[PDB]
């Protein structure tokens, strides 16, 4: 019944939750939980960034809109929008046209 | 191989292009294409806002189409709403 | 040296940070900060809607702040509006 | 009267108009006009892209949402937003904190 889009959003939600539940508040990602998510589920999209723990700490600080040292789902979803955008940009990197084609995206 | 989360994000790109590649500019979803997108990809609680309202909201440069960045506004809002629904009620 | 157009774009970044660096997250303009942004930076035909109305429009992820990409919605809307007015007597 | 932000927007509109008026329709950019604007007024921000005329053509095609081979101001301002975004991103490229600092943006300084 669920559409492709709904199934993709559900994947984002499920992934968030499988880490948020571990420690502390069950609906927010603490630093350890976020770092685990990024390390495992964004191993390709954030491959270079994953090599530098302080980069990942800065990404989390950036996304932590209300400054509580936790990521809500609302805060987290911006990262997902940014990466989706970045992947699409990669697909068009150096595009000479005409018309439309994708190269490989992020992490490929 | 990409992770399931990574594939999901690339699938979001694919979903957009199913509608943007219909006609005209390849990163333009026109008013009728957005109506079809909403009817096909989004749940009733998103559809009930009205395709006309969604279009006006998403077309922030008032150029007559929703581009990929504009689409990501809908994605974000669908995401937030679905996450809230997962804890109801 | 950058061109005047390039400087204008970097100045838009500068404008955002006058408000985003007041407090909290360095890329968050909170609802109270956005009132000051609008009062100082936008003309009356933009301000008059109301700061809380703008905030609800711009805070697309409903996280309680306007980030830089959310601010660019306001910039885009201000631009289109100003361009339209440049052709009115 | 005018705020900083208002002056910046005014710059954007003025730069659009100083090319749109040259040829054909006076309130849209044709390919030649857009190429000239990019070559001159985005010479740093689009320095790499300016070396490849076909890249510049694709950028115009992407922006041309109503596919009439002209860029209206509405279509063009998405390039301004994207470049402003890109410059800010460059200022934070590799940022390890602590807190908030900008490196040089797009096209240097
Ligand atoms: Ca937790
Ligand atoms: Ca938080
Ligand atoms: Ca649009
Ligand atoms: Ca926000
Ligand atoms: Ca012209
Ligand atoms: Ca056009
Ligand atoms: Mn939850
Ligand atoms: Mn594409
Ligand atoms: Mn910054």
């Amino acid at each position: 019944k669920m559409s492709q889009l709904e199934r993709n959003i559900e994947t984002i939600i499920n992934t968030f939750h499988q880490y948020s539940v571990k420690l502390g508040h069950p609906d927010t990602l603490n630093q350890g939980e976020f770092k685990e998510l990024v390390r495992k589920d964004l191993q390709n999209f954030l491959k270079k960034e994953n090599k530098n723990e302080k980069v990942i700490e800065h990404i989390m600080e950036d996304l932590d809109t209300n400054a509580d040292k936790q990521l809500s789902f609302e805060e987290f979803i911006m990262l997902m929008a940014r990466l989706t955008w970045a992947s699409h940009e990669k697909m068009h990197e150096g595009d000479e046209g005409p018309g439309h084609h994708h190269k490989p995206g992020l992490g490929e | 191989m990409l992770t399931e989360l990574e594939k999901a994000l690339n699938s979001i790109i694919d979903v957009y292009h199913k509608y943007s590649l219909i006609k005209g500019n390849f990163h333009a979803v026109y008013r009728d294409d957005l109506k079809k997108l909403l009817e096909t990809e989004s749940p009733q609680y998103i559809r009930k806002k009205g395709a006309d309202v969604w279009f006006k909201e998403l077309d922030i440069n008032t150029d007559g189409a929703v581009n990929f960045q504009e689409f990501l506004i809908l994605v974000i809002k669908m995401g937030v709403a679905a996450h809230k629904k997962s804890h109801e009620e």
